[PDB]
């Protein structure tokens, strides 16, 4: 999805592109790493933050503690938050009020991918710090790790985006998606602080909703 | 008519009080911020396009300057936010069809409907009553000009009345506003369906405070506006303004 997006736009106002991954494997969040003063960004938004790439093109969610010195546009695709479960005939969780999603337990393995913006969210959630602890003794490493104990029932539940997590359920089958579009939010474009492409991409974001 | 905990607006029309979800958000931002405003009415027009090339209604108030903040049904389009910067869309919206309850899904399959393009069976679906001069009337006439042209025979002049058509049987559907339908399906009463897809919205788009080209608070502001993000405090504003019955 997001090098069709690339590739559409290095098409639209001929910009020439150098693809490469990340590393570390994470989005990054404000992390006071060891030997440090403050909370550095790390992941993804670290190195562009860095200046290691012009603009970051992945499945990012929208949120303000990057926006304070990373410019977004018009949002790619629109998305929400629900958990994938394994939830077969053969209640874990019937809503965001499900009391085993308000109590905290063993039975159930909630779980995030690491440095992520649901993390974070997580973590200034307000009234679920009995969340955020189980994030930080549950985190799984990645998406797929988590899909796949969540296929093999190694994870309850596995808190994540509404878009991914639907396809994820859909395209693998042996499991269910639960909860709402309770956080409703947008996959969109990031760039350094005043980047004057962005306003362009923001225009390009449109002509994609038109086309 | 000129109630508390509603804004005086005054209607400057060429002193009633204005209360809703935009205007609570509206509200809780200036609280955040400690920004004093008046609250400009627009009454020439609802939106305005580029009539003749010149922007009428809220566009013609705000792109010429005679207004500086905007807020309400502002689609966000390459059309519309070239001249006015437009903020983070704080709700979403796009484009979805108003249909009658459960009597008569059809073999409609949206916009891309094979009937919508070949309409020459005995009772192709057509006759949607589009307002005149609304976003969703320029989006269909720039996506698809010969289908809005085919079926431009309708009644194009209200909202309400296009439902009470619909209610009647007079209009097979009527394709507008993913939010706007959505909420009046949820409202209207006799459980008035959503169109072929529950889900199912074309073009999809948000709804965003149109500042001035170049605004300074523009940054600010969106920061704040998903600082209620941060704390999910417009989920029961949203919960009111958008739950239904049937």
């Amino acid at each position: 999805f997001c090098i069709d997006l690339l590739i559409k736009l290095a098409r639209t106002m001929n910009f020439t592109y150098e693809v490469h991954l990340v590393a570390d494997g994470k989005f990054g969040t404000q992390e006071r790493v060891n030997n440090s003063n403050k909370k550095e960004w790390n992941g993804m938004m670290g190195e562009l933050l860095s200046g290691q790439a012009d603009m970051i093109v992945a499945p990012l969610t929208i949120n303000n503690e990057r926006a304070q010195y990373i410019e977004f546009s018009k949002p790619f695709k629109y998305q929400g938050l629900t958990i994938l479960v394994k939830k077969e005939i053969p209640e874990r969780i019937t809503g965001i009020n499900d009391p085993r999603l308000r109590n905290p337990s063993d039975k159930f393995i909630y779980a995030t991918v690491k440095q992520s913006s649901v993390d974070i969210y997580f973590r200034r959630q307000v009234c679920l710090s009995t969340m955020y602890r189980h994030m930080e003794k549950h985190n799984y490493e990645s998406a797929a790790e988590a899909i796949q104990a969540v296929r093999d029932n190694k994870l309850h539940a596995f808190i994540w985006d509404s878009a991914v997590l639907e396809f994820e359920a859909s395209q693998k089958c042996d499991l269910v998606t639960t909860g709402e579009l309770f956080f409703r939010s947008g996959f969109g474009i990031g760039m350094r602080k005043d980047s004057p492409w962005k306003q362009n991409v923001s225009l390009s974001i449109l002509k994609s909703h038109e086309n | 008519p000129a109630i508390r905990d509603s804004v005086p607006c005054r209607s400057q029309l060429n002193k009633r009080c204005c209360k809703g979800f935009c205007i609570d958000i509206l509200k809780r931002l200036a609280h955040t911020i400690g920004f004093s405003y008046d609250l400009y009415l627009v009454t020439n027009g609802k939106h305005g396009k580029k009539i003749d090339g010149v922007w009428n209604g809220m566009i013609g108030e705000v792109f010429y300057q005679r207004a500086d903040m905007a807020i309400g049904s502002l689609t966000i389009n390459e059309e519309r936010s070239e001249i006015v910067d437009f903020s983070v869309p704080f709700v979403e919206t796009g484009i979805s069809v108003m249909v009658a309850r459960s009597n008569g899904v059809d073999t409609v399959s949206g916009l891309s409907d094979r009937k919508f393009q070949r309409p020459q069976e005995q009772y192709p679906p057509l006759k949607f009553g589009t307002v005149p001069n609304g976003s969703t009337e320029k989006n269909i006439r720039s996506n698809y000009p010969d289908m809005h042209s085919y079926m431009v025979r309708y009644n194009q002049p209200r909202v309400e009345e296009a439902l009470t058509q619909l209610k009647a049987g007079k209009l097979d559907a009527f394709i507008y506003d993913a939010a706007v339908l959505n909420y009046m399906a949820r409202k209207d009463e006799g459980c008035k369906l959503v169109t072929i897809g529950s889900g199912k919205v074309f073009a999809t788009t948000g709804y965003g405070i149109a500042l001035h080209k170049g605004s300074r608070w523009k940054r600010p502001i969106d920061l704040a506006l998903l600082q209620f993000l941060g704390d999910d405090e417009i989920e029961m504003l949203e919960r009111l303004w958008l739950s239904g019955i049937c």
